[PDB]
C-alpha cells in the first residue's frame, strides 16, 4: 500500500519558519496537495498541485515537491497557524485511492514552557459503597498542551481502565488534562499503592496515592 | 486565454474537443501562448535566457564547472521531456491531451480530446468517449477550411490545392 | 457560491445502520466527485471512498468497502453514505468534499462534517461523587471538584456555589468509556487557608435526563 509519511509534531516561535516533509515513494511524480485543519473546524486546502496557493492563503505559505520529499513551509509562523497540517496524493496505480498523510501537529510556541501541576484524588468512600473506584489524575498549568499519562500499580504499569482528555485551555491560557483510571474496591485495596505518570516535555511528574 | 480571434505569431490557431491553442510553424517553439520564436539546440554561454523549448528558456548554473540546462518556465513542469503545466503532472488522458480549467478559484488539470472523442465523465474524464466536435476555426484566407489533420481542427488548403494555398 | 451541509449529528446503538447525507449546491453537481472522508476523535483524515454523481459509480478503499455504501440523488444534488453493522468503538466524524471528475484534483470544499457516535447507552442521569481536599492535595493552594459518573447523553453543566464561585474552576470535557456512557469532572483551585470557612458545592445539571445534583464538598 503506498504511504504518505508526515512528523507528528513540528514546535515553532512566532516569526520562525516551520517545515513540514511528506515522504513518499516517487512522490516527486505525483501532485501532492496540502490542508490546514484547526482543532475541531473543516480541514481546508491550503496548497495544491505541489506548490500553487489558493487565494486567502497568505504568500508565506510555500509548498515544494521533489524526489521522494514534498515539504510544506511557512514562514513568519503566527499563532493563527497552529493546525494539524496533512499532505495527500492519488496513487494512479492498480490500487487506484486517495492517501492521506499520518497529519502533522504545528504547535506555536506563544508563551513560556510550563511544567504541569499532578493532584492524584484517591476513590471517594462514597464511590466505594457503590462498589466502584476511580482514580482521578489532574493535570493542570502547562504548556504546550500535550502530555503522556501512564498508570502504576505497586511498582507495576496498568493498561485497562484508564481514560484521558485531550488538554484543553484553562482561563490563564494555560493547558489543563485529566486521567481516570476505573477499578473495582477489591483492586483499590488489593495493592499497597497507585501512581499517576505524567510526561511533559521530556521530564515525568509522579503522584501517588494508597487506600485510607 | 487563447480565442478563435488570437493571432499566433509565428504560428496558428488548432482546435480540439475542449480547447483552442495556438501551434508553430516548422521548427519553431512556442515562448508564450501566442507567441513562437527560434529555438537554440545547445544552451551555452551565448544562449542564456534564449528558447530551447515549448514553454522553456536556457539557464545559467553557476558551479565547478558552470552548467546550462533548458528549463521551464514558472508552472510548468517536465514530464516525459515536455514542459507542461503543474496541474497536468499526472494528467493522463489518452486521445488528447491535459489543459487548465480555470473556471474556478482553484485551478484544475482536465483533458481536451482529439476530434472524434469527448471527456468520459464515467471514466475519470479521459478520452475515451465517441463524440463530435463542430470546428469553430475562422479559416479567412485564400482557398483554405477547416481540415482535420492528426486529430485536431486546422486551417488547411482545401482539396486540391498547396502551400498561400496555390492549385 | 459552492456549499456542501452535511446532515446532524447522530446517536446510534452497535451493529445498527446510519445514513449521512451531504447537501450540494453553487455548482454542477455532475462535474465534480463527492468523497467522504472519517476521522476518529484525536486521529487523523482517512479517505473511504467516491461516488460519481452521473451514474453513481462508487469506489471505495478496501477496509470500507464491506460496510459503506455510497449514493446520490441528483434531482436534489445531495450525495449519501450509508454505514452498516456500527462497531461500539466507532464513534467517529464523518466529511464530504468535492474534487473536479479527472485525474488527482484538490479537495476545494468540504462539508462541515457530521459526528456520528456509537452507544448501546439509553437516557441515564450521572452519578456525582465528591474529589476531597486534603494534606495531599495542598503548593500553597488546594484542588477539589466532582466526579460526574455515567451519565447519557451528553451534555451536563457544572457550576460552582449556584454560579457565585467562578475563577478557578476548570470542568473537562467528557470521556465516552467502554460502556457507552460519559464520566467527566470539574475542578477548582482555591486557597487552602479558606479550607473550612468556605463551603463549596458543585451543581451538576444533566438535562437531557431531568437530573440536578449538588454536592456539598469537604475536606477528609
Amino acid at each position: 500500500s503506498y504511504v504518505l509519511t508526515q512528523p507528528p509534531s513540528v514546535s515553532v516561535a512566532p516569526g520562525q519558519t516551520a517545515r513540514i516533509t511528506c515522504g513518499g515513494s516517487n512522490i516527486g511524480s505525483k501532485s501532492v496537495h496540502w490542508y490546514q485543519q484547526k482543532p475541531g473546524q473543516t480541514p481546508m486546502l491550503v496548497i495544491y498541485y505541489d506548490y500553487d496557493r489558493p487565494s486567502g492563503i497568505p504568500e508565506r505559505f510555500s509548498g515544494s515537491n521533489s524526489g521522494s520529499t514534498a515539504t510544506l513551509t511557512i514562514s513568519r509562523v503566527e499563532a493563527g497557524d497552529e493546525a494539524d497540517y496533512y499532505c495527500q496524493v492519488w496513487d494512479s496505480s492498480s490500487d487506484h485511492v486517495w492517501v492521506f498523510g499520518g497529519g502533522t501537529t504545528l504547535t506555536v510556541l506563544g508563551q513560556p514552557k510550563a511544567a504541569p501541576s499532578v493532584t492524584l484524588f484517591p476513590p471517594s468512600s462514597e464511590e466505594l459503597q457503590a462498589n466502584k473506584a476511580t482514580l482521578v489524575c489532574l493535570i493542570s498549568d502547562f504548556y504546550p498542551g500535550a502530555v503522556t499519562v501512564a498508570w502504576k500499580a505497586d511498582s507495576s504499569p496498568v493498561k485497562a481502565g484508564v481514560e484521558t482528555t485531550t488538554p484543553s485551555k484553562q482561563s490563564n491560557n494555560k493547558y489543563a488534562a485529566s486521567s481516570y483510571l476505573s477499578l473495582t474496591p477489591e483492586q483499590w485495596k488489593s495493592h499497597r499503592s497507585y501512581s499517576c505518570q505524567v510526561t511533559h516535555e521530556g521530564s515525568t511528574v509522579e503522584k501517588t496515592v494508597a487506600p485510607t | 486565454k487563447v480565442t478563435v480571434d488570437t493571432v499566433c505569431k509565428r504560428g496558428f490557431l488548432i482546435q480540439m474537443s475542449g480547447h483552442l491553442e495556438c501551434k508553430c510553424e516548422n521548427d519553431l517553439v512556442l515562448v508564450n501562448e501566442e507567441t513562437c520564436e527560434e529555438k537554440v539546440l545547445k544552451c551555452d554561454e551565448k544562449t542564456v535566457n534564449k528558447p530551447c523549448g515549448d514553454f522553456s528558456k536556457c539557464i545559467k548554473i553557476d558551479g565547478n564547472p558552470v552548467s546550462y540546462a533548458c528549463k521551464c518556465n514558472l508552472g510548468y513542469d517536465m514530464v516525459n521531456n515536455v514542459c507542461i503545466p503543474n496541474e497536468c503532472k499526472q494528467v493522463t488522458c489518452g486521445n488528447g491531451k491535459c489543459i487548465l480549467d480555470t473556471s474556478n478559484p482553484v485551478k484544475t488539470g482536465v483533458c481536451s480530446c482529439n476530434i472524434g472523442k469527448v471527456p468520459n465523465v464515467q471514466d475519470q474524464n479521459k478520452c475515451s468517449k465517441d463524440g463530435e466536435t463542430k470546428c469553430s476555426l475562422k479559416c479567412l484566407k485564400e482557398q483554405e477550411t477547416c481540415k482535420a489533420v492528426d486529430g485536431i481542427y486546422k486551417c488547411d488548403c482545401k482539396d486540391g490545392f498547396i502551400i498561400i494555398c496555390t492549385g | 457560491q459552492v456549499q456542501l451541509v452535511q446532515s446532524g449529528a447522530e446517536v446510534k446503538k452497535p451493529g445498527a445502520s446510519v445514513k449521512v447525507s451531504c447537501k450540494t449546491s453553487g455548482y454542477t453537481f455532475t462535474d465534480y466527485y463527492i468523497h467522504w472522508v472519517r476521522q476518529a476523535p484525536g486521529q487523523g483524515l482517512e479517505w473511504m471512498g467516491w461516488i460519481n454523481p452521473t451514474d453513481g459509480g462508487t469506489n471505495y478503499a478496501q477496509k470500507f468497502q464491506d460496510w459503506v455504501t455510497m449514493t446520490r440523488d441528483t434531482s436534489i444534488t445531495t450525495a449519501y453514505m450509508e454505514l452498516s453493522r456500527l462497531r461500539s468503538d466507532g464513534t467517529a466524524v464523518y466529511f464530504c468534499a468535492r474534487d473536479r471528475i479527472t485525474t488527482a484534483a484538490p479537495f476545494d470544499y468540504w462539508g462541515q462534517g457530521t459526528l456520528v457516535t456509537v452507544s448501546s447507552a439509553s437516557t441515564k442521569g450521572p452519578s456525582v461523587f465528591p474529589l476531597a481536599p486534603s494534606s495531599k492535595s495542598t503548593g500553597g493552594t488546594a484542588a477539589l471538584g466532582c466526579l460526574v459518573k455515567d451519565y447519557f447523553p451528553e451534555p451536563v453543566t457544572v457550576s460552582w456555589n449556584s454560579g457565585a464561585l467562578t475563577s478557578g474552576v476548570h470542568t473537562f470535557p467528557a470521556v465516552l468509556q467502554s460502556s457507552g456512557l460519559y464520566s467527566l469532572s470539574s475542578v477548582v483551585t482555591v486557597p487552602s487557608s479558606s479550607l473550612g470557612t468556605q463551603t463549596y458545592i458543585c451543581n451538576v445539571n444533566h438535562k437531557p435526563s431531568n437530573t440536578k445534583v449538588d454536592k456539598k464538598v469537604e475536606p477528609k
